[PDB]
């Protein structure tokens, strides 16, 4: 009777933190989350706008 | 006393160069605090 979560299975674990892979920076367990996005860069009007590179990690 | 003079005078050069330098070490940590605060804050927009 609910959306059952998806502590088990990576692909689902991804995809409920990514909200069905629409969270593109973030993950959350939390259904409250207010979504934010990372700040701008205090370099951006000094060094530009770079591309970021996902972390290898 | 002549010799006392000068050697008292390279002492006291000497000390004064090192309490400056103490004073130095011991009076980058905001920099680098801010910094953290800022990355704290900025992962924790994001991730929300």
């Amino acid at each position: 009777f609910s959306f059952g979560d998806p502590c088990g299975d990576r692909f689902e674990r991804d995809t409920r933190v990514s909200l069905f892979g629409a969270l593109v920076h973030s993950r959350t367990y939390d259904m409250d989350v207010r979504l934010g996005l990372p700040p701008v860069p205090d370099n951006a009007d000094l060094s530009g706008l770079a591309i970021k590179v996902p972390p290898s990690v | 006393i002549v010799n006392l003079q000068v050697e008292m005078i390279k002492q006291f050069h000497m000390q004064l160069n090192e309490m400056h330098s103490l004073l130095e070490r011991y009076s980058e940590g905001l920099v680098a605090e801010i910094e953290r605060l800022r990355e704290e804050n900025k992962r924790l927009r994001a991730h929300f």
